[PDB]
């Protein structure tokens, strides 16, 4: 007799430990972060994450021989230990093409990071990269139009593009908002955007703002001679809410909306995505929610992973982080993933948190957005850090100028030029910075006020979210 | 408080906000272009096909979305292929601005690689045009 | 008070003490640890601000509106015991920021932004209050226990389900063969493997017809009313759509989805269609541990249950306490009353931080799953009562004899508890007796019995009270 | 008629030569959507040949480089530019942004020039429900020209197509693109001539038909044969140019043949006395290899086609004073007379496959 | 100054033929039986046809400069003689899987074989073999079924199927094309059909046939306990 059933109980690193696999170029590879509990060793808690995201459960099933384990079953194949660290892992897993829906981000989440994370034998899980292969990046449509395709429609080159996110969060009528919609855009922002928490709500319904921001948008384009957007927020309770929004902008004729794609989720998100494709408009992607799961060293979903999935899923815009601003991203963590989201080839670089060399195909690049907690000051620093591609967004940046939203805004605009010009000359903005802001300040009575009034704010933490 | 003036203060993309180019300034911006290999090119176009405008879309269903006339311009000769000569390039914004003295004028550079457009800003404005400030009136 | 340009402290607005909480706000309940030099006041004020009206620095709009009428609140902070720099700040905002009928919304705002916030080292949110007038904007669950219950004629007992296995690599006609072979011994229920979807090796409607033959032969074989979780879970709203609608068309009980990697979109959505056509919807919890597991950082998983139970679902996985996946009794128990009751009141042994009225809205099934077999029964019975599911994949198809004599050994084991409960005996004591007077009895069982007689998962609890 | 007696083990070669197709038959097709009378009437075009040109290189261009090269193009004299066959939606082009630009660039150019100016976008595609969303954004757009390869795509999705124009006012180009892999071979296969019979039933308002001179093959008898037979009411019984049976139209609307492939300048006299007026000729690399661009390209394929004609209508046997026309034209225009430069020894005389 | 552009013609093999080039494995490649005109280099027709098939036309063009062709262009990468032919050649070319539309057979098609079969430098071409990559292949829907489903839809194994066309191809009515499928089924066939050619037509629509071919499909099915279909 060769190989029957035989019931019960066995390790799972008899099967799905396999550490002379060498892996496929079709294979999807995950790196995670683990930490075993006592008495667990790391090929058994790696063969088990390998097996319950894959084919496998606690005992033997009879109807493994009905098909081929060899075939399916996902394999941890690589174990590294982690430098100061007692008891934290890297273990590398390769699981087959097969294996996915083609298409599907949800599918591709829901057996990687689907239960193993709640699994009694470890502490703690993190999922801190993936290698997509081409073969399966292919059966995904991907952003709606990508950073070549947006600036050619916007007409917008040279330059990183000024956004700002309107204030405060909530509690603005539709006229009011779209009062300072106007007001922002006239300036010299070349966008802005609704909060991620203003969907639709009592205080303002969401086809009222949508219209007020459509007179605003046409009325900022007119006096400047610039193409405008504001970035309608499309987020809603239900699909079919979702989708009146979009069709509503579409209507409107104007440029881009928005989505919070955490909150919102992947299959409402892909199908908005395949949405714009279809009818031309941008896709701005909002990641609330994201640093409830990649926030922490030692358990949850690193951005980069999150950022990946986005750019599968779809989206003309993400969120970066801004190194300086009021929230937290380490500049070499947050290089490493916008290089990701924006180039088509991205080798291996541990420096930069990149597990694996990945190669998109081909697949559009998703345009960087620095937001949160910054201004005229940090203007230097972000042109260096990003370069041209790449939006950066002031809300209370621009709100909270002393002379209103229009004087906010070219303080701004004048800020992100004179750091442009001052780049394009040769003077390096890492140590003449502050000469080039001073100077610019000097000149601009607009930017001066802004100057004077942020001088002493800097945010300046101790990070966690660490490589 | 200074106010923002909404009358004739149409601007032109990137670095209109700062003062005019010197001819040193402008130069500098060649050098930038040659020093990174992307292939200078100049673009022109009449006044009244010089800012984005809506008119097509009277022939439109509802399909407007980012559909704008008048961001296409007319290309000066060719794209510079090649050209690692600054002098070349601003011998060239000489030619066409002579050619076209009463057109709006812009220098762009490509990437080839990117397959976009990599730089660009408004060289030349017609002497005739009143619908925008200096520096100093851009605030009342 | 006019406009004052510049930063401030968030506490001098969004610290208030001395606020009397309204009847209608929603309330938050977050474990907060602050950086170095950051004061608790400032901290609980700078999450409040920034889920609900603030920014870094003032802003010239507040003018325009009345931040009073708008503005979240930290209300109270409690320090937590044990802890050098762990407080509870509580958070209070009025009904107006939200959407009606919206869980994305509610959560955009609440969890949106403020974990990321340098100024704090980890934040975990522990609990919120939905009050009635909230409540009763959602749709909620499709059916309920109740309805469930009465449209499958099924009373007294737990339900019993079972995951095929393996996960993946099964064709559709093995599918339904295993199916088949697992109802017909006495399973209530089989289901789609979470990750089960659409794949080279098994499309997805290939399956759906291959399972309606399987549930329709168990059915006629039986003399019960048999079901299969088919997985609605997709890439896009519509592909998800095209799935449910084939199962209506079917006429087969019951769907599933994947509530946290589809989206609350996506599962809103997918729940009023469930309810307009009379399915009953499973809800799979995947990804949840990535979110709920450490005690720092977070949203809980009571609060992940509480917003399923507004988007809508008729089952929910609960934990096992006793799998192979981590679980405490205690906050379990906590969660579960959150689930299936009308009304529950505060009780921090239990993890409860808030008083929660539903106000109505049906209660969800517990779904118990993970590990388990049928040792574990007693303990599941005890823990649980008759209103759950209780599910057994490797417990059933792990079985040395196959699917059918794997299905009866649960069934035998769980109507053997539920039997001796009735009869006033005390699960908790008397368990074991139970079991071997089940196993002495019935062969299927004593198969069972004797393979999976050593198997325990025990292990150090990370998610702590 | 060739679904299976092309395998038959009994036969070494079997080649379809011409179909007689009998008016009763003829009159049960919707058949081309508009034809050659009704598309100069829709564009307000007399008296000359059209022009066009597709866009080069085939593949890797960006959608706004694509509009820009549409622009200049169209803004120096052609009427009309095309996609390539190929191009259809890419990873470097995807088609509803191509269509877009495109759409400024025809109305940038007719504004521009005061003459109709048109872009025939690819609607071929992978699926009839793809093929439809792109013809639905063309009609959304008000723009007057799309394209399908017949062959490729399929007579059942064409002949769907053409009834979409039909019923929408959108002219509709057919591309011929594998038909060579069918009707190259003296014994085997079947001749152009049937395929477009075919596309006539099936609908179209234009197809290619060759060039005589170009880089790809085709005899001037053969050529002129089916050139009658696509555009013409009534065509008779010919062996001397292929056409084996009397064919009656009954009617149905003629298709304007499309000359393309490795022209210039020089061929012009050649393909205005082929064809006379009533065809479309098509210089992509004769216009986009252009030393000056573009623009001044179109506008040197434009003066040819013009002082060709004008020579014709003036009693000049082009035959034979052909070379005459076009030299008096390149020494009067510059941007002829860098065309004729560029392309003056470029012949393409190959002994021939498909003779008759 | 570096490379500029040069108006006119020259040899498709100074871009098309790359000899040395290490094809990725995400490359269509392609295997063409070429026969060259007299005078006609195989390499340069090799080049052509890589050309013609992908980026280039007769002569250079100017908008090359705007985009890669390294990135794009179709590569002529092998040339093998044909043992026992003096004028025929495998020619090999490899395609970008960028040059393709995801899912589209139809444009795949179109590049390959669209143009390149009429060009005058060639005497006859014939496309032998493609390679179609894992990564291209995952773009396809693909059958609706497969070998495996089939045969479980079916409820059929251990044998070949059966099947019958029915005759005479055309001619018969509705009602005695039913009879006919009747019979054949009944007797232990597993399929009948149509003819190719059988569509709607004056002797016969389709709608009549598709109803009493339903009839004799359950007919003949309940009469032999085994699953029939036409
Ligand atoms: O709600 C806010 O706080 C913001 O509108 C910024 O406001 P300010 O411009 O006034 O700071 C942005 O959504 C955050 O930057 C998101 O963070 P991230 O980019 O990290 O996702
Ligand atoms: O994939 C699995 O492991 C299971 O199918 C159980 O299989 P077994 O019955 O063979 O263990 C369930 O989906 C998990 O229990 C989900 O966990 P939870 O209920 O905690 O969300
Ligand atoms: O792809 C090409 O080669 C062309 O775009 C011509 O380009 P050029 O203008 O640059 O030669 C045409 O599709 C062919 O003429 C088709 O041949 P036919 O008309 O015989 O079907
Ligand atoms: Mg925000
Ligand atoms: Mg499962
Ligand atoms: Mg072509
Ligand atoms: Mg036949």
């Amino acid at each position: 007799a060769g190989a029957g059933f035989k019931a019960g109980v066995k390790d799972y690193r008899l099967t799905y430990y396999t550490p002379d696999y060498v892996v496929r170029d079709t294979d999807i590879l995950a790196a995670f972060r683990m930490t075993p509990q006592p008495g667990v060793p790391p090929e058994e808690c790696g063969a088990a994450v390998a097996a319950e995201s894959s084919t496998g459960t606690w005992t033997t099933v009879w109807t493994d021989g009905l098909t081929s384990l060899d075939r399916y079953k996902g394999r941890c194949y690589d174990i590294e230990p982690v430098p100061g660290e007692d008891n934290q892992y890297i273990a590398y897993v390769a699981y087959p093409i097969d294996l996915f829906e083609e298409g599907s981000v949800t599918n591709m989440f829901t057996s990687i990071v689907g239960n193993v994370f709640g699994f009694k034998a470890l502490r703690a899980l993190r999922l801190e990269d993936l290698r997509i292969p081409p073969a399966y990046v292919k059966t995904f449509v991907g952003p709606p139009h990508g950073i070549q395709v947006e600036r050619d429609k916007l007409n917008k080159y040279g330059r990183g593009l000024l956004g700002c996110t309107i204030k405060p969060k909530l509690g603005l009528s539709a006229k009011n908002y779209g009062r300072a919609v106007y007001e922002c855009l006239r300036g010299g922002l070349d966008f802005t955007k609704d909060d991620e928490n203003v969907n639709s709500q009592p205080f303002m319904r969401w086809r009222d703002r949508f219209l007020f921001v459509a007179e605003a948008i046409y009325k900022a384009q007119a006096e400047t001679g610039e193409v405008k957007g504001h970035y309608l927020n499309a987020t809603a309770g239900t699909c079919e809410e979702m989708m009146k929004r979009a069709v509503c902008a579409k209507e409107l004729g104007v440029p881009i909306i928005m989505h919070d794609y955490l909150t919102g989720g992947f299959t409402a998100n892909t199908s908005l995505a395949i949405y714009c494709r279809d009818n031309g408009l941008l896709l701005h992607i909002h990641r609330a929610m994201h640093a409830v799961i990649d926030r922490q060293r030692n358990h949850g979903i690193h951005f980069r992973v999150l950022a990946k999935a986005l750019r599968m899923s779809g989206g003309d815009h993400l969120h970066s982080g801004t190194v300086v601003g009021k929230l937290e991203g380490e500049r070499e963590v947050i290089l490493g993933f916008v290089d990701l989201m924006r180039d088509d080839y991205v080798e291996k670089d541990r420096s930069r948190g990149i597990y694996f060399t990945q190669d998109w195909c081909s697949m559009p690049g998703v345009m960087p957005v620095a937001s949160g907690g910054i201004h005229v000051w940090h203007m230097p620093a972000l042109v260096e850090i990003f370069g041209d591609d790449a939006c950066l967004q002031f809300g209370g940046g621009t709100l909270g100028h002393p002379w209103g939203n229009a004087p906010g805004a070219a303080a701004n605009r004048v800020a992100l030029e004179a750091c442009t010009q001052a780049r394009n000359e040769g003077r390096d903005l890492a140590r003449e910075g502050g000469d080039v802001i001073r100077s610019a300040c000097k000149w601009s009575p607009e930017l001066a006020a802004a100057c004077e009034v942020w001088k002493e704010i800097k945010f300046e933490f101790d990070t966690i979210d660490k490589l | 408080m200074m106010v923002w003036t909404p009358v004739n203060n149409k601007m032109f993309e990137t670095f209109s906000y700062l003062p005019p180019l010197t001819d040193e300034q402008i130069a500098a911006q060649v050098d930038y272009i040659v020093a990174n290999g992307w292939i200078p090119c100049l673009e022109f176009a009449e006044a009244d096909k010089a800012y984005v405008s809506n008119e097509s879309a009277i022939r439109f269903g509802s399909v407007s979305c980012l559909y704008y006339d008048n961001r296409y311009w007319t290309m000066w000769k060719l794209p510079m292929f090649g050209c690692r000569d600054p002098m070349q390039v601003l011998r060239e914004i000489v030619a066409c601005t002579k050619a076209f003295p009463d057109a709006y004028v812009r220098l762009v550079a490509f990437d080839n690689q990117k397959q976009v457009q990599i730089m660009g800003f408004l060289v030349q404005r017609p002497k005739t045009a009143r619908d925008f400030q200096p520096a100093n009136k851009r605030s009342v």
